[PDB]
């Protein structure tokens, strides 16, 4: 009789999975990015390391990172809205003998 | 016991509140026998509504599980856990866990068990003659 | 006991402002049997009072659960945790955790029930003839 | 016992709806004995399609496995497992596991045999005379 | 006990100076009562005032708390703490913690109970006849 | 018993299906002569079949071993296991092992030994008076 | 029952928090830092690699980090008043699923 994952429940927080396909090029050679597909998803999310300020000449910005272990299905390239943020996958760590994954998160904006 | 007590278990335990046909026809069909007009008019209707959500709380949730289908036929308490790299550890239950029963019915796992079991010791002495 | 005391423990204790229908219909009817006139006048009202919050948080809170919902059926104790990564460790609760009861209601739970345990020995000597 | 309760487990106990001939045919047919016209109404259903999930659940599942084939002929219980670096530890079960019977058949393993014997107990007085 | 001693604690006992009405009205009522004219001068006043303090700090605080609003329904002991990266272990009580009560009151948690209890030895030897 | 049950057993117990000349007459043959008439109709061909697949699972399957040859002739149980890092811990059998015999045939072993149990005990009550 | 956050009221010391909020910059380019709010609030301060001495061609002076657990909550740009001398926030690590966070103080005055 097998659950691991249940230690993902105790606890966990609503975020918004954000899956992505890619797109082509336009015949000028620009970049079209297109189709998302949202989703709300249960995570218990960690701040390894976050929010480490720089101030660089141009002035003052932090840099935020995160932990993840999702339940669900997360590739490498995807987005995951927290915190009224948005938050770029870096690396995913999947168990797929179980069900849930490892996962880098990093601040989009600047 | 002149009414079985039916989908009112709801309101006296609100965190019951997914499925109804399990509950009243499946379940407090099974509970109304223990009752006995032996009894008092204050606890034959809270005993039997606190019997049944025992039995609902024995399996996973009312009807054999929650929203999400994890539930175990065996209940295994959780001892400990750990999530910034998952772990868990898991208790032995085989014929009686730890200060627990091996040949009787354990009433005294949760608290609806409790309740029951402190309305049926205050109303039920226990003496024969045969 | 002419009045069956209620809506007056919210004063009493004060720490239970949530919810009122299911503590003084749905719960105080359940109290205000153990009290009797055998007993002094000090003590009915406040013993009822008493054990009506033990009852109360016995589970979540007032009604099965706190603002948030997470609430426990069976009341496994917390016996250690870790926040640099999160971890806990819990007990074992199957028929009696820890010098605890299995056969019996344990009224030595939180402190309220131990103040209705310590009135209860003081107006109620158990002796009988028949 | 004048009907021996077949293919109504499934509606009674949702999570068996894998298979079917191995359940009426192979299974309720060693179980239908137990129950004596001795018994009440109310339990000769109940407690024979209990015990007949409890047999089932013994094995694997419906028939002798789940979809996935892992089974153990050896119900070796689970205590704790790491999926960081895939680790687990079971129990020791030779000829009883732990508070558990080594020459009797022990039905407190699961929910669905503490059923049964909470039936047998009701109804089911044990004196001789022989 | 011509006189129940009220709003005296405070001075005796001078951590408690945050509110009266729980104390005077709500608590020295429930004390007033075991002291008996049998007892010496002497030990009338302090004792009850000791045994209204105990019943104070056996809740969170003089009313159910201290200012902050962490309060335990439940005495659970802090065994151990760390505070580099934080962590706690506490004690399990359930019906009894460690070489402590589960069927009687337990005076002895702290001082002010042992205070109590060591004048109820001393005025109160324990004879009958019926 | 008149027919010596063979080649059923693949039929009620699936997982058997890899050898048939060790089953039928190398292992049946040792089985058939614990049954006796004056058990019940219903418990002959059961029981036997349970018996056989016991003593068939003692060894490591059917004849012997499975399809990897990696059979022990003392069963020795696997309490832990790693694969990050290859490792194993195994489990101490000389008379016996934990909570099990050392001068009798252990019956408790697997679940299909329990079921033979179980119909022994009930068919076969044990006085003599020679 | 949960109370972790009991671990840091063992140890603590009254600083002053203060809590800041950012300007804009005048029409010839210079900036206009202002908007500080204060408040005395407990910490608990240990000294992880403190008052580390530098004797450059300049002189000499030292350098000083601290870490907070603070169970208020402080951002990642604050300043964080000490025995007598201010401390300026590198980087938080809050848990929002209790109430804490781990802060990094580095002393301000040259």
């Amino acid at each position: 009789m097998i659950d691991v994952a249940i230690a993902i429940d105790a606890e966990s927080v609503e975020v918004t999975w954000r899956n992505r396909s890619g797109g082509s090029y336009d015949s000028r050679g620009n970049a079209t990015g297109a189709s998302w597909a949202d989703t709300q998803i249960r995570a218990a999310i960690q701040p390894v390391s976050g929010r480490e300020l720089q101030d660089l000449p141009e002035g003052v910005r932090s840099k935020v990172t995160l932990v993840a272990w999702t339940r669900s299905e997360v590739a490498e390239n995807d987005q995951i809205i927290y915190l009224g943020d948005a938050y770029r996958v870096y690396a995913a760590r999947p168990r797929p003998m179980d069900g849930f994954t490892r996962i880098a998160l990093g601040k989009v904006s600047p | 016991n002149p009414i079985p007590a039916a989908s009112d278990l709801k309101t006296r335990y609100p965190e019951f509140t997914g499925v109804s046909d399990a509950v009243v026809n499946a379940i407090i069909a099974e509970v109304n026998g223990m009752v006995d007009d032996g009894w008092e008019v204050s606890d034959q209707k809270p005993a039997v509504l606190a019997l049944a959500a025992h039995m609902l709380s024995r399996e996973g949730y009312p009807g054999r599980a929650t929203n999400p289908n994890s539930f175990d036929p065996t209940n295994r308490p959780i001892l400990s856990r750990k999530v910034g790299d998952v772990s868990t550890t898991f208790g032995r239950t085989d014929g009686g866990a730890a200060e627990g029963g091996a040949n009787s019915y354990n009433y005294s796992s949760t608290v609806y068990g409790q309740t029951f079991l402190r309305l049926l010791r205050l109303n039920a002495p226990a003496v024969g003659l045969v």
